[PDB]
RNA sequence: CGGUCCGGCCGGGAACUCAAAGGAGACUGCCAGUGAUAAACUGGAGGAAGGUGGGGAUGACGUCAAGUCAUCAUGGCCCUUACGACCAGGGCUACACACGUGCUACAAUGGCGCAUACAAAGAGAAGCGACCUCGCGAGAGCAAGCGGACCUCAUAAAGUGCGUCGUAGUCCGGAUUGGAGUCUGCAACUCGACUCCAUGAAGUCGGAAUCGCUAGUAAUCGUGGAUCAGAAUGCCACGGUG
């Protein structure tokens, strides 16, 4: 928008552990309006994660969120008849949408199964900083680093 | 197992290995099945011997098989060189049932030509 | 397909047939009815049935009983594009 | 016994006038009157081609609304059924009468 | 005695007796869980007696009618404040302060001429 | 709308109301389920074609009133689209007016 | 409250949902700050709603010699044994190809089978058609009710629980073709819709490019209506999840 000071639709947290992080998370990966079905494959997929990594079910979450998450991005700016990548640092909260947005994208590009054992091998894999969307993240670390000249 | 369709099935589930004889579909097999007393879950593999060779008889009362074929065959050359519209459509390679050709007829046309 | 309640023919192609089979062979009945079916009475005679512009002669035989009059005279024309 | 009538009309504005009339109207024949009762309001409508052309994409709605009305009279002296059939009621409304 | 409230929603419409007593919840004759299927729908309408830690102190009789599983949910929970309203008064603010009190006026927009839905548009060429 | 074709309407509606409407019976109560399925049914059959082409009430057009236009009826008025709008916004029409909601 | 066959079904009640008439309500009205002692801006309170609350109708002088002489009207021109009128059959549905707009898919957030929840808005007399019997099915036979908050259309579907399939051109896909049927209609060959059995094309997410959408919106699931004897994947409306 040109002018309007967008403000902040609320969203429930989560039924379950009252997450306002899982939240965002069964949004980013429901399609057509259900609902429901999301939160069957993210809550299937997050138990079968809390017993293969230990113990502690949204932290294992997060130590595989922690591990995504980019820091700086890159800003295609056309200067005169030529176009440079500035890089630039991400803001607070769109370092999560980042991070989950990667993760269901990866986990749908896989050969298991389900969706539930898709999703929770990528969510295993990342906090090992192993699978797609851990490359993902290196990958724009790594472009942004060449373009350091620029900042 | 070879059955009444001297072709043979394979080791899935009796109401669907069934659909592999020419002639015999998804309901048609479940009134077969019904006939033998045999539930439509149990695979090909672990059918006693009789089992099978009475479900082989089953099969019999349909007239499904390349005698299927001829049947169908012979009912289109008829109209064939009978000459009625039917016949000329089926020559001709073109849709029989009064569908739309000035576009979208490939299925029947076959792929693009310039 | 219409119903087993009936076959369908028309009267003033009726009476023609059965007043010409007695009567011989002759030259072809000529009619407008394409929409009339075929009897088993018909056969071994000769009908010029129209096609919107001529009347196209079909000998009609015991393997064209059921069919209607028409799908023996085609309306359109078409030879090739090129 | 009881009779019902019902009142149809292309508007709330005369269907009031004519409702508080009737109803009145056998209140003073001494009868208790149950009613008026506003029924649900059946509203058509229209979509229209307004170009006589093409240009499909410019329509016009429209609609009627046909309000309706309700009385109940339970005690129906030998002073007030015939009465009523000598109303002034107005053109745009019409009765319906059922015993 | 009883205290009552009207709360609706997309096209729901509900209807909330509150009575001093144990925690009991019945929809249309059913109970809570048996009603409605939906989890979410569940934590929705426990959610103004969480905050307001009423939870097993009263009864609710529930009467709900129009609408889907969501919008039955959503009313209830607005028919349940405006009735927990009516038990104390005084505890308002905080129910204020949760979202709670707001009649969510959201509603499904008409469909309209040249479109194939509230908004989308079909698709524009330019030749 | 080419005047010959609105006195074609006219005589479809006249040769219908006499005929059919009545001489409906001989294509219901003889085309019916029962034994007559000797000459009783096949005569009726045959002498249904012999009824004039038209009288059959599927073949009015059901043109408009004002102008005969055949396309774009409305029966609630009987008039085309065209002149239920001209006849709508002058105010001949009871009730009708522009709605929004 | 009482009764009860567990069904608002009976007495009963006018509370509640609801119907539809009449009002109240929102005005930068109040508070704080900024601003040229201004207009207005930010934020707060209260409140169902806050700054045009949401949506609609509403299209200024004019522009494109824009469109329509086939709705209609109309100046000029033209035909009057025909460029007018009636009838049967045909055609507008052709098919080497190219484009526009849609629908159905390529599957596991899925297919199939069983059980089971929760809507809204509408239409109906040469009409809507219930219950019951027959048919695998479309439907058939008998026939109540309703000009309708009363009866019918009309059992919402996504959902939910269980089971099964296990990544395969498949238990995906449902095009094409053969056979057999029902219904409307004087009549379904050209050229209708639907049903059952059989068959199982292409298709494994689509080049250069390009379209819509800022919230109850996009996406997705069903429902109704007008035209209409029959004949929507179109159009116009309605609700569910979101
Ligand atoms: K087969
Ligand atoms: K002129
Ligand atoms: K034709
Ligand atoms: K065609
Ligand atoms: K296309
Ligand atoms: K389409
Ligand atoms: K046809
Ligand atoms: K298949
Ligand atoms: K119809
Ligand atoms: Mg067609
Ligand atoms: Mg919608
Ligand atoms: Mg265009
Ligand atoms: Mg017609
Ligand atoms: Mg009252
Ligand atoms: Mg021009
Ligand atoms: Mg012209
Ligand atoms: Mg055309
Ligand atoms: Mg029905
Ligand atoms: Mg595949
Ligand atoms: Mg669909
Ligand atoms: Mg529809």
């Amino acid at each position: 928008p040109r002018r309007r000071v967008i403000g902040q639709r609320k969203i429930l947290p989560d039924p379950k552990f009252g997450s306002e992080l899982l939240a965002k998370f069964v949004n980013i990966l429901m399609v057509d309006g259900k609902k429901s079905t999301a939160e069957s494959i993210v809550y299937s997929a997050l138990e079968t994660l809390a017993q293969r990594s230990g113990k502690s079910e949204l932290e294992a979450f997060e130590v595989a969120l922690e591990n995504v998450r980019p820091t700086v991005e890159v800003k295609s700016r056309r200067v005169g008849g030529s176009t440079y990548q500035v890089p630039v640092e991400v803001r607070p909260v769109r370092r999560n949408a980042l991070a989950m947005r990667w993760i269901v994208e990866a986990a749908r590009k896989r050969g298991d199964k389900s969706m539930a054992l898709r999703l929770a091998n990528e969510l295993s894999d990342a906090a090992e900083n192993k699978g797609t969307a851990v490359k993902k993240r290196e990958d724009v670390h790594r472009m942004a680093e060449a373009n350091k000249a620029f900042a | 197992a070879r059955i009444a369709g001297i072709n043979i099935p394979d080791h899935k589930h009796a109401v669907i290995a069934l659909t592999s004889i020419y002639g015999v579909g998804k309901t048609r097999s479940k009134a077969i099945l019904a006939a033998a007393g045999i539930a439509e879950d149990v695979k090909i593999s672990e059918l006693s011997e009789g089992q099978i060779d009475t479900l082989r008889d089953e099969v019999a009362k349909f007239v499904v098989e390349g005698d299927l074929r001829r049947e169908i065959s012979m009912s289109i050359k008829r109209l064939m060189d009978l000459g009625c519209y039917r016949g000329l459509r089926h020559r001709r390679g073109l849709p029989v049932r009064g569908q739309r050709t000035k576009t979208n007829a490939r299925t029947r046309k076959g792929p693009r030509k310039p | 397909r219409s119903l087993k309640k009936g076959p369908f023919i028309d009267l003033h192609l009726l009476k023609k047939v059965e007043k010409a089979v007695e009567s011989g062979d002759k030259k072809p009945l000529r009619t407008w009815s394409r929409r009339s079916t075929i009897f088993p009475n018909m056969i071994g005679l000769t009908i010029a049935v129209h096609n919107g512009r001529q009347h196209v002669p079909v000998f009609v035989t015991d393997e064209m009983v059921g069919h209607k009059l028409g799908e023996f005279a085609p309306t359109r024309t078409y030879r090739g594009h090129a | 016994q009881r009779i019902r009538i019902r009142l149809k009309a292309f508007d709330h504005r005369l269907i009031d006038q004519a409702t508080a009339e009737i109803v009145e109207t056998a209140k003073r024949t001494g009868a208790q009157v149950r009613g008026p009762i506003p029924l649900p309001t059946r509203k058509e409508r229209f979509t229209v081609l307004i170009s006589p052309h093409v240009n499909k994409d410019a329509r016009d709605q429209y609609e009627i609304r046909t309000h309706l009305r309700l009385v109940d009279i339970v005690e129906p002296t030998e002073k007030t059924v015939d009465a009523l059939m000598r109303l002034d009621l107005a053109a745009g409304v019409d009765v319906q009468i059922s015993l | 005695n009883q205290y009552y409230g009207t709360g609706r929603r997309k096209s729901s419409a509900a209807r909330v007796f509150i009575k001093p007593g144990n925690g009991k919840i019945v929809i249309n004759q059913r109970s809570l869980e048996q009603y409605f299927g939906r989890e979410t729908a569940r934590m929705v309408v426990r959610q103004p007696l969480e905050l307001v830690d009423m939870v097993e102190k009263l009864d609710l009789y529930i009467t709900v009618k129009g609408g889907g599983i969501s919008g039955q949910a959503g009313a209830i929970r607005h028919g349940i404040t405006r009735a927990l309203m009516e038990y104390d008064e005084s505890l308002r603010s905080e129910l204020r302060k949760a979202g709670f009190v707001t009649r969510d006026a959201r509603q499904v927009e008409r469909k309209k001429v040249g479109l194939r839905k509230a908004r989308r548009r079909p698709q524009f060429s330019k030749r | 709308a080419k005047q010959s074709m609105k006195a074609r309407e006219v005589k479809r509606v006249a040769l219908a109301d006499k005929y059919f409407a009545k001489r409906a019976e001989l294509k219901a109560i003889i085309s019916d389920v029962n034994a007559a399925s000797d000459e009783d049914r096949w005569n009726a059959v045959l002498k249904l074609q012999t009824l004039p082409r038209d009288s059959s009430p599927s073949r009015q057009r059901n043109r408009c009133r004002q102008t005969g236009r055949p396309h774009g009826f409305l029966r609630k008025f009987g008039l085309s689209r065209i002149k239920v709008r001209e006849a709508a916004m002058r105010g001949e029409i009871p009730g009708l007016k522009k709605a929004s909601w």
